[PDB]
């Protein structure tokens, strides 16, 4: 039980470590539905808009 | 040498090998312990996608290094 933020953060962190700044990954998360995992692997397929 | 395979779950797994190994051997040795399938794995180190036909000398890993490991799928 964590609230929206911290867990958004915390993926941030995670996939961060995985040279995905938190941005990108945050940014992919706005692009995920807030998904970190699919943060990830949207990191990957690329970042358009 | 030991080396460490980080997963998403933050599960760590450790594996003794070889720098002359290959990274399908690796691959194949993650699969014996962990049961993810080759065609799954998805693994990353200094921000390179290691590729199966290369060894882990070709990427200078040395003993200690940390891989992560990535899952590649359309399901759960």
């Amino acid at each position: 039980t964590l609230v929206t933020g911290s867990e958004y953060e915390t993926m941030l962190t995670e996939i961060m470590s995985m040279g995905y700044e938190r941005e990108r990954v945050v940014a992919a998360l706005r692009a995920s539905y807030n998904n970190p995992h699919r943060a990830v692997e949207y990191l990957l397929t690329g970042i358009p808009g | 040498m030991q080396i460490f395979v980080k997963t998403l779950t933050g599960k760590t797994i450790t594996l003794e090998v070889e720098p002359s190994d290959t990274i399908e051997n690796v691959k194949a040795k993650i699969q014996d312990k962990e049961g993810i399938p080759p065609d799954q794995q998805r693994l990353i180190f200094a921000g390179k996608q290691l590729e199966d036909g290369r060894t882990l000398s070709d990427y200078n890993i040395q003993k200690e290094s940390t891989l992560h490991l990535v899952l590649r799928l359309r399901g759960g």
